[PDB]
């Protein structure tokens, strides 16, 4: 019967590893690097688009940074199509929570939900897992600014600074070296771009190969503003920090 | 017994020159018993305003529903919803409950951000769109509101004149209805400024 | 070989190996004998024990007042099939006020076993059954194989060393068919038939199991000191 | 190498089960031909009754799908009849739902979509048949639309299917290169059938008796198959000129 | 290779090896035939007497569908029964909706589509039987034969099982020597002969002859088993011809 | 509501009034009761307003998809069949009473559909509360072999009969003309009462007339 | 409604009035209650117009699919499909149908299917609200093996009286003739049949 | 029966590759060249009508398809997969948008819905990915003109201009030299015809080339008059004659 052709996506190896999760992580390691850095007065999201073209319409393009609600955003590393499935689900969960409690969803709760969905694909159903790793950047009135990451296993962790995708080993060492607790957004912006500039496989880091975003309380009085940087704005911050 | 007249209340909307106005009373009751004088019936999603009369639980539910939907719309479309589009969304959403409807009388009001054209629309409890040029009425004193609006209203009123006309339409209509009143609110809406005024009225 | 992984696969010579392996489970099972005359039908079964402390596995199951069977192979599968027969016999009585014909009972068993041989996921039944009964057309004896093949016979035997009892019945055919109106002599012939399949062990009081049905005899099972008469 | 057993992509981007279904198409060793007249569409097919014990009247690969649509099949008869029964059901349902007779091209597309599904879904195998639908459509006029196991379909001026399709195809191609029109310029369907048979004889290089052929004709508001005697009359006319 | 391990898989030839392996089960079975006569059909089958313990005339192989169709098959007997059970459901639902008893060509396709369906998936096995069947309807007599692939045609005479080549040769003679046709009573006699002649392929064990027939004149277009004197008359005719 | 349909020699014309009512109250004085199903197939609707709008758009949507699937111009019998089978399904609970008309490759057609799913054919038809006034006019002035100009007049005269004599009909006349070979012409307000009374007095108020308690600016921006 | 179907020597003729009513208002005065489910199998419809249309449409679909598989169906088969729908859905339907058809083997046949879903094969049948008034006339005047002209007169006279007395019946008298020759439609206007 | 393939047929290999998606892309590579170019006042999509036989009527086979009145689509790869995607794309534009908002979806969101369908064929049980890459050109009020590519994975990218299929590598290089942000629609059509000639072997004319545009509203193609706000479809398929006229000025 059909059993003959079943890959058995949800099994343990003799060593106690989930094959498909491990291979999905290997897929993600070839994806464009994405970096998240949390500061006392905001969060930075930086990410590298993969070997682009001059004919790509960048200003209408989105492959790395997505908005979940007004307070929470994500940086993607892996299969973009897989990520959009999960992103739409996350967007709906946030709206469900808002409708039920009349309050914006706490960042961790949203992250846990998505991470639980990923987990399900590793334990039951016989389907391949989502080849996606997220960096969640968000704010709520309980914990303030938060950074999380989730991977195909459905495991999530909180961070002060973190990278996903390609060259994470190199990137994480560089972040661990220059990161400090009393750091600010403008400093974090610089750290993020400097790290990408060193870990990139490209010859040089340019505006057309980047997606950039910030979550700031730099919004008029006690409230939070998301800023998805435009191509021209990424070009300006690259000059400001002294990379181009 | 009649769900549309347990809680009571009214909403009215009017067009003016490069402006729209939408107003509502503040009463919520349990038939004869007045319960709340702070129950506002007008909500807004971006620059689109929605007034809802009828059964209060559904008023609340639909607000939460249209907030839900307009929020997702914005995330995907990367722009705020327009009055014409929202009107179609309200109609769609109501008609999907054709044989188990929300007992409400919605009213949409706003200005199209691109064309600048003023827009109002009314609905029955199941989705039928009444897209009037002049005015829209809804609630337990809709008959009274029709009479007031039909006599008081004239086209191309300026924002501060329109305020007087709609306020007097609401106030005098509410004063002939036992289940309406207990306060009132009027929204004056222009392309990039909105003023909200609470009216002084008789509290019986 | 490569075509015995499931029941849904023919071999290159047109064989169904899973069915044949299920057939093999019957050959490992303890011997049981069936035979009839024109008035009575008799089952004789050699029960098997695990050891000296254990009981002797029951081989005969009653299906109705006028019908029952003996088993050889997987006992739980016999329980499933006998339960099905009980229901079909019972449906016939309740709905039609009619005792189920032994031939029709065989047809129902054939069709139930067949579905398990053509579908993926399932498995063939791992048991052989000998059904006896007395209906409106007299005494009957059926042999059920889990391939689906059901066969009406004068006498037969299934299980380990069953060929000895089957040859004996093939010789005695003209004698035991004529044993009409004499239950004890028909059982004697059955006890003598099953004896041809014995080696090393002999028929003891808790070893032997006998059943009978006939003209004015409801299906009744004899065990223990009730079969000492025939040892 | 299980990419050759079910309908999934091989490393070359190929679907081997679809390709092998195309090969099953020629298992019957029968050649079919379809041409269009002014008022009609004619389809002819070789009829081979190798066994004397067969009832030759029941040996057919031409099917009357609806009153207006006819279908000839190139492939094994079980898959042929599977396709026929479905096409009949689809044509009847279409008329009930939408209030008018299902067009030939629309039915072809529908059957082509069903075939496409078998090339994408693993549990369903492709049918090893090529379906040639013919009619005189009330909008498009004389119509020939052909479907294959890949889920591909297209309209035709004329077409041929079978082991020796290429010889027939080139023969037809050469004729339409001369006439420079998309059809057989002939009033009566009888003469269009004569043309169809004549050009099959020329292409294959074989003579035909009345029992060697099978003919289907589509006119306005009906499709019908010719009897052996109707074909005999057709063969007599061909021989007499 | 590996194309023959799963049903519904096309080999590089374009063949379904599992269906071809089912045919081997059919070829292994006993001989069964069908003869189309002037106003009806005659079915006959070889029943191998494995042992003396088999009760004569009890293990009936030929099956009736509705009241006007006879079915006989060679190969895996349970598979044939399953197919007939389906046929009976198909005939019942046809009569339920359309009132008239199911025509034989209509009935043939019902079996054909069902058997063909069992070559479409790897979750089912093809049928291990070739079924010869037919009867009398409003348009007269019809005889069919249906293979594991789902393939079926109308026949003047049909044969399947281990002695099919022998039988076929005999059927071909009758077709040649009787172009005007064969009577129902003649067909019964000939059917008996052909089974006896086809028994040379299964000559180790002796056998039991079973015949049935539908005929407009002889049985009022209903399926009936050939019994008693008429059966013995056919057996005598058959025994005379082999000697 | 007064809706009509009239066939003429090379096409078909549809017409309707423009009043909508809740009991004795007038809800809309200019309701558009003419709907587009496909470019050259329009239907007029009476009964429950939401039901006529919804069932007309649903079938209009399916007709568009069908047209794309079949690569053909949609037919009127297709709309007719899809509509009736839907209305029948809901045993009259969808209160849509329609007059369906249009031109297609088969010619020009005129039909009516009742809420329970029954369809009729005719050269002239009318539905609604003013249907009896209109049909009296149609039964008095209809003849066969009408011109486009005669048919429009007959249709709008029939709609007027309802406007004046039926309380559930009022205001303006809408028309749509579907001719063979031509584009359909939708004539919104083909007829309106001219002039109309100016009110005796303007009720524009002195500014400051209304007593206010509080004021505030509303934040609509992000 | 006044409908009837009558067998005669050459085949069968169906007849019907053309009035559809909503209470006392005549919603349609030129209705065609003679509908075609197959080339030479037609029916007469009485009761709910929506129900009888829905049924007839389904039957036409079943016989179209029957024809594609098994060839031309009998009139008896058509009546059975009508019956199956009317009987199984008897709680939710209000349909009184007369089925009439022409075979070459069986010739003209008439089946009536009243409210319950029962079937009755008859030489002729009458149904609809207006049928009540012509039971006496039709019983007295019907003969078997009438000519075409005699049968047309019989139906014309019968429905004339049914129309005269029943307010639910009226308009024109439609007729459909089913024979080996083909299918012929007839119509008779008030000025003709009222003076009978 | 029952679909017993409830498990994924596309899975991650040890290297992190999704084999079936890669192989689907290989099938797209073999497919006939199609391209898209975006101008300031329009978009053009074009491809070669590779006729399988000269007896076949290639007009009946439409490689360029209308999805909505303002959105069109072209492909490279497996035609039958494209055909069913167009059917689903047309339907989803109604069910998941028009029946809710009373208007046609903007290009990006329809593309998103198509992408979603293709992604699901890459993860759902018992199916292979679609063996096509789509180029979807369209217009809407708030986003203006746009051109999107959609791959077997479900990934989609917006382009100023691009090509897919057989000679895409060469064609994309050709487009990079010619494209600028000041192109008018007629200039884009001219460049499209130039680019497409390089990948075509045999006949190069209006009968062997399929070309459509998203441009100005066509009130002549609307079918009715009387509603000012309805101005007609922006999608228009160029005729065989219209193409040949521009091939003389080539
Ligand atoms: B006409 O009278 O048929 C007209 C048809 C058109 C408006 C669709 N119908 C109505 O105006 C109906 C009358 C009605 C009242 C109450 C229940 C059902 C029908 N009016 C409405 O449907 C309606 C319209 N707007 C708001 C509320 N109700
Ligand atoms: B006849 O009167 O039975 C007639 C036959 C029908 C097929 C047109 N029925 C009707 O006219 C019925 C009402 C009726 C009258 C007498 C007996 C039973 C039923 N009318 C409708 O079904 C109808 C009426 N108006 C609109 C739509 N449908
Ligand atoms: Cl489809
Ligand atoms: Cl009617
Ligand atoms: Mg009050
Ligand atoms: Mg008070
Ligand atoms: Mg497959
Ligand atoms: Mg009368």
């Amino acid at each position: 019967g059909s059993r003959r052709y079943d890959s058995r996506t949800t099994i343990f190896s003799p060593e106690g590893r989930l094959y498909q999760v491990e291979y999905a992580l290997e897929s993600i390691s070839h994806a464009g690097t994405a970096i998240g850095i949390m500061a006392s007065d905001g969060i930075v999201l930086a990410a590298e688009r993969k070997v682009t073209s001059t004919l790509l319409e960048q200003d209408t393009s989105t492959e790395k940074l997505y908005k979940l609600n007004d307070k929470i955003a994500v940086a993607v590393a892996g299969l973009t199509a897989d990520a959009e499935i999960l992103i739409n689900t996350a967007r709906i969960h946030a709206q469900n929570y808002l409708k039920t409690y009349n309050e914006d969803i706490p960042v961790e709760i949203l992250v846990r939900r998505l991470s639980d969905i990923k987990q399900g694909y590793t334990q039951h159903g016989g389907l391949r897992p989502f080849g996606v790793s997220f960096i969640y950047a968000g704010y709520d009135d309980r914990y303030g600014y938060q950074l999380y990451t989730s991977n195909p296993s459905g495991n999530y962790t909180g961070w002060k600074a973190i990278s996903v995708g390609a060259n994470t080993s190199a990137a994480q060492t560089l972040l661990q070296m220059d990161y400090k607790d009393d750091m600010k957004v403008d400093d974090a912006i610089e750290l993020a771009l400097k790290t990408l500039s060193k870990t990139t496989d490209s010859s040089a880091l340019t505006y057309d190969r980047l997606e950039f975003a910030t979550i700031r309380k730099g919004a008029n009085d006690g409230e939070v503003y998301q800023k998805i940087f435009k191509p021209q704005e990424i070009k300006d911050i690259l000059v400001k920090t002294g990379i181009t | 017994s009649d769900p549309s007249s347990i809680n009571g209340g009214i909403v009215v909307a009017m067009t003016g020159k490069d402006c729209v106005a939408i107003a509502c009373d503040l009463r919520l009751g349990s038939q004869s018993l007045g319960v709340s004088n702070k129950f506002e019936k007008i909500f807004h999603y971006g620059h689109v305003f929605l007034g809802i009369t009828g059964l209060a639980t559904d008023v609340t539910t639909l607000n939460e529903m249209f907030r839900y939907k307009t929020n997702l719309y914005k995330l995907k479309e990367e722009r705020a919803i327009e009055p014409e589009t929202f009107t179609q969304l309200v109609s769609s959403s109501l008609y999907e409950r054709r044989f188990g409807p929300y007992f409400v009388g919605p009213v949409v009001a706003g200005i199209n951000s691109k064309s600048g054209k003023p827009f109002i629309a009314g609905f029955d409890l199941i989705g039928c769109i009444d897209e009037a040029k002049d005015f829209i009425v809804s609630g337990t004193a809709s008959d009274q509101l029709f009479g007031m609006c039909e006599s008081l209203y004239e086209p191309n009123l300026e924002p501060e004149d329109l305020f007087e006309t709609i306020s007097q339409a609401l106030l005098n209509a509410a004063d002939r209805d036992a289940l309406s009143g207990w306060g009132a609110v009027v929204y004056i809406i222009k392309k990039d400024e909105v003023v909200k005024r609470y009216l002084k009225m008789r509290q019986d | 070989n490569n075509y015995d992984g499931d029941t849904v696969t023919f071999s290159p010579t047109g064989r169904l190996f899973q069915v044949e392996y299920a057939l093999e489970a019957i050959k490992q099972g303890s011997v049981t004998v069936g035979l009839r005359s024109n008035t009575h039908a008799v089952l004789v079964a050699l029960k098997r024990n695990a050891d000296e402390l254990s009981s002797y596995q029951k081989k005969i199951i009653k299906c109705d007042e006028h019908m029952g069977l003996s088993l050889a192979g997987l006992a739980p599968d016999a329980r499933v099939l006998s339960n099905y027969l009980r229901q079909q016999c019972n449906y016939s009585s309740l709905v039609f006020n009619r005792k189920l014909a032994v031939e029709r009972a065989g047809h129902l068993l054939c069709d139930k076993a067949q579905k398990n041989t053509q579908s993926y996921g399932g498995r063939p039944y791992g048991v052989g059954l000998l059904i006896i009964g007395y209906d409106k057309s007299g005494a009957h004896l059926l042999e059920f194989q889990p391939s689906g093949n059901v066969t009406e016979l004068y006498g037969t035997a299934i299980g380990a060393r069953s060929q000895g009892a089957k040859t004996y019945l093939e010789r005695t055919l003209d004698t035991f068919i004529k044993i009409d109106g004499n239950p004890d002599e028909l059982i004697k012939a059955g006890v003598e038939a099953i004896s041809q399949s014995l080696r090393d062990e002999s028929l003891t009081v808790d070893n032997l199991s006998i059943a009978i049905v006939g003209k004015d005899t409801p299906f009744t099972i004899y065990d223990g000191e009730a079969v000492a008469k025939y040892i | 190498g299980y990419d050759r057993h079910i309908t999934i992509f091989s490393p070359e981007g190929r679907l081997y089960q679809v390709e092998y279904a195309f090969k099953a198409t020629n298992q019957t060793n029968i050649n079919s031909l379809a041409v269009r007249g002014k008022d009609c569409t004619v389809v002819i097919s070789q009829k081979k009754v190798p066994d004397k014990l067969l009832d030759p009247t029941t040996v057919s690969y031409i099917f009357c799908i609806s009153r207006t649509i006819g279908m000839v099949v190139n492939g094994p008869i079980p898959d042929a009849r599977n396709a026929a029964l479905r096409a009949k059901a689809e044509a009847a349902e279409f008329r009930y739902k939408y209030g008018y007779d299902m067009p030939c091209d629309v039915l072809a597309k529908r059957m082509a979509n069903l075939s496409q599904i078998y090339t994408q879904r693993a549990y369903m195998r492709p049918l090893g048949v090529i379906l040639t639908f013919v009619s005189v459509d009330e909008e498009l006029g004389p119509s020939i639309y052909k479907t294959d196991p890949a889920g591909y379909y297209v309209g035709y001026k004329a077409t041929a299917t079978g082991p020796k399709q290429q010889e027939i195809t080139t023969n037809l191609e050469n004729h339409f290169k001369k006439s420079k029109i998309d059809h057989i310029n002939e009033e009566s369907w009888e003469k269009v059938v004569e043309f169809a048979i004549t050009h099959m004889i020329d292409a294959l290089g074989t003579e035909f008796s009345k029992n060697d052929l099978e003919v289907g004709v589509a006119t306005k508001d009906k499709f019908f198959t010719l009897s052996a005697e109707n074909i005999e009359e057709r063969l007599v006319a061909i021989a007499e000129q | 290779t590996g194309y023959d391990l799963s049903n519904s898989v096309f080999s590089p030839d374009g063949r379904n090896f599992q269906v071809e392996y089912a045919v081997k089960a059919v070829e292994n079975g006993t001989t069964s035939i069908g003869i189309k006569c002037n106003d009806g059909v005659v079915f006959a089958v070889e029943k191998l007497i494995t042992s003396k313990l088999l009760v004569p005339q009890k293990n009936v192989k030929i099956q009736v569908v509705d009241r006007h169709i006879g079915c006989v098959y060679s190969g895996l007997i349970p598979d044939g029964r399953h197919l007939v059970n389906r046929g009976r459901e198909e005939a019942a639902s046809f009569k339920k909706l359309y009132k008239t008893p199911i025509p034989i060509p209509a009935f043939a396709d019902r079996l054909g589509q069902y058997v063909q369906a069992h070559t479409l998936y790897n979750s089912v096995r093809p049928f291990g039987v070739s079924t010869i069947f037919g009867g009398v309807d409003k348009n007269g007599a019809h005889l069919y034969m249906l293979e594991p692939s789902g393939s079926y045609w109308g026949y003047k005479g049909a044969a399947t099982g281990k002695g099919r080549q022998s039988a076929k040769a005999e059927l071909e003679k009758l077709v040649d020597h009787h172009p005007e046709g064969l009577s129902a009573r003649e067909a019964v006699k000939q059917a008996a002969k052909i089974i006896y002649l086809a028994h040379e392929d299964n000559k180790e064990k002796d056998f039991e002859l079973e015949i049935s027939w539908c005929s407009l004149s002889e049985t009022n277009g209903l399926h009936k088993f050939v019994k008693g004197d008429l059966l013995q008359e056919a057996i005598d005719f058959a025994q005379k011809e082999i000697n | 509501t007064t809706i009509v349909g009239v066939k003429f020699n090379n096409g078909v014309v549809i017409a309707a009034d423009t009043r909508s009512t809740q009991g004795p109250i007038v809800a809309d004085k200019n309701c558009a009761k003419l709907h587009r199903i496909s470019p050259k197939i329009w239907c007029a609707g009476a009964g429950t307003a939401a039901d006529t709008e919804a069932v007309t758009q649903l079938i209009g949507s399916n007709i568009e998809l069908h047209s794309l699937y079949t690569s053909r111009e949609p037919r009127v019998v297709s709309a007719l069949q899809m509509l009736k089978q839907h209305l029948f399904k809901y045993q009259g609970h969808i209160g849509a009473y329609l007059i369906v008309a249009g031109v297609d490759p088969t010619g020009s057609h005129l039909f009516s559909i009742h809420a329970h799913g029954s369809t009729d054919v005719g050269y002239y038809l009318s539905l609604g509360s003013g249907s009896l006034a209109a049909m009296a006019v149609l039964e008095s002035h209809w003849k066969q072999d009408l011109t486009k100009e005669e048919a429009i007049k007959l249709a709008s005269d029939a709609i007027q009969a309802g406007i004046w004599n039926d309380l559930g009909s009022a205001s303006n006349v809408d028309v749509c003309v579907m001719e063979i070979g031509k584009d359909a012409e939708y004539l919104r307000n083909y007829l309106t009462p001219n002039v109309r009374e100016e009110k005796q007095k303007s009720y524009k108020f002195p500014r400051g007339t209304t007593a206010v308690l509080k004021e505030s600016i509303v934040n609509i921006c992000d | 409604t006044s409908i009837m179907a009558v067998t005669f020597k050459d085949g069968v003729i169906l007849g019907a009035d053309s009035r559809t009513t909503t209470g006392a208002y005549i919603a349609n005065r030129v209705t065609d209650k003679l509908t075609r489910v197959h080339d030479k199998i037609w029916c007469c419809r009485s009761g709910s117009a929506a129900d009888t249309q829905a049924i007839a449409d389904i039957v036409q679909y079943h016989l179209e699919l029957y024809t594609s598989q098994y060839g031309t169906p009998s009139t008896e088969t058509a009546a059975s499909v009508f019956k199956e729908l009317c009987y199984e859905n008897k709680d939710n339907l209000t349909a009184g149908i007369i089925v009439a058809g022409y075979d070459d083997k069986n010739k003209g046949e008439v089946y009536t299917i009243p409210l319950g879903g029962s079937v009755h094969k008859l030489p002729y049948a009458i149904a609809g609200s207006g049928s009540t008034f012509i039971y006496g006339y039709c019983d007295k005047n019907f003969r078997e093996n009438m000519s075409k002209e005699e049968t047309v007169d019989f139906i014309k006279h019968s429905l004339s009286q049914a129309i005269k007395w029943d307010g639910s019946s009226g308009g024109v008298i439609r007729m459909v003739v089913l024979t080996a020759a083909g299918v012929e439609r007839l119509i008779f206007y008030p000025d003709e049949y009222e003076q009978l | 029966m029952t679909d017993r393939y409830s498990f994924s047929l596309t899975t991650f290999s040890p290297s992190g590759k999704l084999g079936q998606i890669d192989y689907a892309l290989t099938a797209v590579k073999q497919g006939v060249t199609s391209l898209g170019i975006k101008a300031t006042n329009g978009v053009v999509i074009a491809t070669e009508k590779k006729s399988s036989s000269p007896l076949a009527m290639s007009e009946t086979l439409s490689k360029v398809s209308l999805l909505t009145p303002d959105i069109g689509a072209v492909y490279s790869g497996m035609g039958p997969d494209y055909r069913v995607l167009v059917d689903k794309s047309r339907k989803v534009a109604h069910t998941s948008y028009k029946r809710i908002y009373g208007e046609y979806p903007p290009t990006k969101l329809l593309v998103s819905e198509v992408a979603k369908i293709m992604q699901e064929a890459t993860q759902s049980g018992g199916v292979r990915p679609f063996g096509v890459s789509l180029l979807i050109a369209g217009h809407d009020e708030f986003n203006g003109f746009s051109l999107y590519q959609v791959d077997p994975s479900g990934s989609y990218f917006p382009w100023k201009a691009t090509a897919i299929g057989k000679g895409s590598v060469a064609a994309k290089t050709f487009l990079e030299k010619r494209w600028n942000d000041e192109l008018e629609l007629e200039d884009a059509i001219h460049i499209a015809l130039l680019t497409l000639k390089e990948s075509v072997e045999g006949e190069f004319n209006g009968d062997t080339i399929e070309l459509a545009i998203i441009g100005d509203e066509n009130p002549d193609l609307l079918g009715y008059t009387g509603i000012p706000t309805d101005k007609g479809p922006r999608f228009r398929k160029l005729t065989s004659q219209e193409i040949n006229d521009r091939l003389e000025a080539l």
